[PDB]
């Protein structure tokens, strides 16, 4: 029996639901149980951002399967400048400022090719032009060698349709696109599988055909993605066991429990809560207010998506010079990060040896530079992008700031106070009052009191003492939250889950 | 230029 | 060392110009030197076209080539509706009056198939739809069995791309189309040939690295579909011996033998005459009119396009009540064949029991029915279509007619000498001039003198002992085109056509 | 529909 962890894509930098399935994933590892991540949507670098968390074995893409490439690996590379000019006779003529060329037969214009890599071993696309160099097809390669999608374009480079290949340059699916509001839409996906010939509407009725083709009596699916995964779970008989797992805050209105609608990731999901075996939820308080929103309609259940281990990493080793404030957290409205740079503006002037480090990424990156230089704190904030190990950065933090108006955990919480940093919270939904005891590990502050903020984090800069006990007792909350006490909950679950 | 429109 | 008449295709009805290159055939054949037709044009049905006249191996088709289906015979024959119904668990709707299908599943409407014939052993063709109805693929199949065509569709059924599959349903060809003045043109083709990729910009590009790929050191070509040969020789290298066939009147208006302009069919041909080794013409008037306008550039040479055997059908049993007029001729404004309607409108006046039995098919087929039908002469004229064989209806022939009004030399009128049946013909170049002598075999008459027509033909029809006696005139000149004599010149042509 | 063949 297999346990299916349906999520949608992995990107670049490690989001929250993606690290919460790989958490999952090795939690079932360590309890012997078999379990893999499922991805759906198209990546033809999916096994290059896998690579850095996960193994090929541990997860299966949609559009992989269709095209016989899963658990398939990289090639040796393909020296195609070499076959281009030697083997075809072409000419190359480099772009300038790019890994890009332009391909000749003799004085003619065919291709134009762009490489990934500055070595010119990862071929990324190339461009095919007509007589009066239109752009008539676009070739896109997968980072592990193989040509995987050809796309035909039509009048001002609008996408008709697309052909997925195995690896040996078979056609496995084809899909056909008229454009809605300016944007391509599927009208049809014609799949070959099986030695038969499956026909489709959209991705939806694709996905519900993959998850039928996977399942054998015994599996167990987990929805991580909802607003993806829902519909696809929606058109699969009854007979497949699915779980719905929220990963936040379930209501466009948390304030509001009884009338709010269900936020549109969660519409699918809630509006056919009989498919569903359970909900999962990472908190007690979040378990209570969907049960009766939901009025017992099937179980909620709380297990935390986030655990701690021991870290074999320096913890606490403090530059007894200046004082590392830190913020784990996406560049992103909810997360209220140009709070903590007004905390910062006003606790500059009494403690001038200060530093805030915020490690993330998003669209507000610019905004909270603007506000950095507006106020000249230049010196005392930096925003440090994204590193994917933060272990070094927690050895020398004093304390960690969480500012947001929505959570459904915060990994960086455990994370945080896992490596002995104490934090200041916010108490909102959800999370932060099941992770913090105020005095113990951290405080907790009424939503958007920037003035208590200010007077909290000023009470553990004065207090040094106060700081070291707030640190033992982080190390001692994370405990509460260990790989063991979540595999005890895991187990005891997955045994009670399937119906008997 | 036209000539950039090769590229994507 | 292998003689190759290249012309466009065959099709379901024979042109003239497709006769005479089946007629050079059986001459190469009987004399026992090396012959092979060479068609250009996609014919999904040029197998079953093919199969009265010639055999398999005596053909090679550019598409077949490159598709991998060149010498392959039709397939043991497949149930598609089985298939569907049976396999597939789709639901067939027959469409009223047609050998045609709707299919469904899960009550949408998938595809629509035609079949050729009404056992529905042979299917045609299968359309593709959208969740809206769009057309956005048609699958067209060989006659032997196997899917040769997929054509991508864009807005109101357009042609955006066309796939060619090898029979085993792998990719050979890729072809893109861009509407110029409301007609798809060609702009790219792609091959996949000796494990190589090939690209074109057009069809006369293919067609000259198709001609590159058949020749050998002692091959010779002809030339015989010029406004589509001659631009593909054009672009081979002059060490390929090639002839130009002209098979009609060179130029637009034949009155003006010095000044007129080359027809446009032959402008690729007579704008690099210095590439051909020769031309050859049907008749001696046309040898000493193109020798004289080219400045004998280079040789011109006359061997007729058609030729006598000895006929073993009943030849000349007239029914004594009833006199039977045939015309042989494509129902197109050339041949003008409404003068002949009018013809028989003056005659049934004088001859209640005459008829006119019209072979032939094209385009003027409606209007030349509705002429008919206007006059109600519905039992004295008859458009009979395409017989493949003509040889019983000659039996009973009292008169062939030719109102034409040019010809290269026209093998309806020597197949009617040939079967005993005087011609009674405009003197028109070329043809008639030279295959009828006036009061031996038939009359030639002033070209467009419907009065002088009139005259001759009511002459004949009022004099039986002249009609006899034009129809021993009639055997005894299709005796000098004999089989014997065109073999004899086609040997010796090839003989001395290749430098030594 | 009228468009459904060819
Ligand atoms: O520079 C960074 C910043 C963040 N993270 C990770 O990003 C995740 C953010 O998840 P969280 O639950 O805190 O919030 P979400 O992003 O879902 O709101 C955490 O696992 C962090 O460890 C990281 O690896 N490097
Ligand atoms: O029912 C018919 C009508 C015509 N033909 C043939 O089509 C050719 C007509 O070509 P011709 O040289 O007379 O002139 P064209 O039609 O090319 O001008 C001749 O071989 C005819 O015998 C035929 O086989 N069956
Ligand atoms: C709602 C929000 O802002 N962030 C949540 C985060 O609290 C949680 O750790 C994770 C649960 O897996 O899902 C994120 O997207
Ligand atoms: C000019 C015309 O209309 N038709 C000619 C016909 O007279 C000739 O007998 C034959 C030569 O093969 O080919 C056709 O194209
Ligand atoms: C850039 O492309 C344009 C085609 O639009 C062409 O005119 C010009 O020659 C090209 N220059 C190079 C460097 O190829
Ligand atoms: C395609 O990329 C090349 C090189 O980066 C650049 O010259 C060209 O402008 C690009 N085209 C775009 C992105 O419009
Ligand atoms: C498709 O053929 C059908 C059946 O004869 C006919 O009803 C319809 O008009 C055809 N479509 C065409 C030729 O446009």
């Amino acid at each position: 029996a297999m346990n299916y962890f349906v999520g949608n894509s992995l990107g670049v930098n490690l989001t929250g639901i993606e690290k919460a399935i790989i958490n999952r994933l090795n939690l079932f590892k360590e309890m012997g149980r078999p379990a893999q991540c499922v991805f759906l949507s198209w990546n033809r670098y999916l096994y290059r951002n896998a690579q850095n968390y996960i193994t090929s074995s541990d997860y299966i893409n949609m559009y992989d399967f269709f095209q016989e490439a899963t658990y398939l690996e990289r090639n040796e590379p393909f020296d195609w400048l070499s076959y281009w000019t030697d083997e075809c006779h072409y000419t190359l003529k480099h772009v300038e400022n790019s890994h890009d060329f332009r391909i000749y037969d003799q004085e003619r214009f065919l291709m134009y090719a762009h490489f990934q890599d500055p070595k010119y071993r990862i071929l990324d696309y190339v461009n095919h032009f007509d007589s009066q160099r239109r752009k008539v097809k676009r070739d896109f390669y997968d980072v592990r060698g193989f040509l995987s999608c050809s796309r035909i374009l039509v009048d001002k480079q609008q996408t008709l349709c697309e052909f997925f290949y195995n690896p040996e340059g078979d056609t496995k699916l084809e899909k056909y696109f008229s454009y809605k509001d300016g944007k391509p839409e599927v009208q049809k996906i014609i799949v070959y599988y099986a030695n038969k010939q499956y026909f489709f509407n959209n991705e939806t009725e694709l996905g519900a055909f993959f998850i039928k083709q996977l399942y054998q009596h015994g599996d167990l699916f987990f929805s991580d993605r909802n607003v993806y995964t829902a519909p696809i779970f929606n058109l699969t008989p009854e007979s497949i066991p699915v779980v719905a797992v929220l990963h936040s805050t379930h209501i466009k209105n948390i304030d509001a429990l009884d009338s709010s609608p269900f936020k549109n990731v969660y519409k699918a999901m809630f509006e056919n809560l009989s498919r569903y075996r359970a909900i999962i939820v990472s908190t007690e308080q979040q378990k209570l207010d969907v049960e009766k929103r939901i009025n017992h309609t099937i179980p909620v259940v709380n297990i935390p998506v986030g655990y701690s281990e021991t870290i074999d990493t320096p913890v606490q080793t403090l530059d007894q010079r200046s004082v590392k404030l830190i913020s784990v957290a996406r560049y992103s409205p909810e997360k209220q990060l140009h709070q903590q740079i007004e905390l910062i503006k006003r606790l500059v002037s009494y403690v001038p040896k200060i530093e805030l480090h915020m490690y993330g990424f998003g669209s507000e990156s610019k905004k909270l530079n603007e506000l950095i230089q507006k106020y000249g704190l230049e010196n005392h904030v930096y925003l440090r992008g994204f590193l994917s190990n933060l272990d070094q950065e927690y050895s020398d933090a004093y304390l960690s700031l969480i500012t947001s108006n929505m959570e459904g955990f915060s990994l960086a919480l455990l994370e945080s106070l896992a490596h002995g940093v104490p934090v200041i919270s916010y108490d909102i939904k959800y999370g932060p009052n099941e992770l913090i005891t105020s005095d113990f590990n951290g405080y907790l502050i009424t939503k958007n009191d920037e003035d208590a903020l200010f007077d909290k984090v000023k009470y553990v800069i004065d207090h040094p003492e106060v700081q070291q006990r707030l640190s033992k007792g982080s190390l001692a909350k994370a405990q509460q939250y260990s790989k063991a006490s979540l595999i005890k909950q895991w187990d005891q679950f997955v045994r009670l889950i399937l119906e008997h | 230029s036209d000539s950039d429109s090769d590229s994507d």
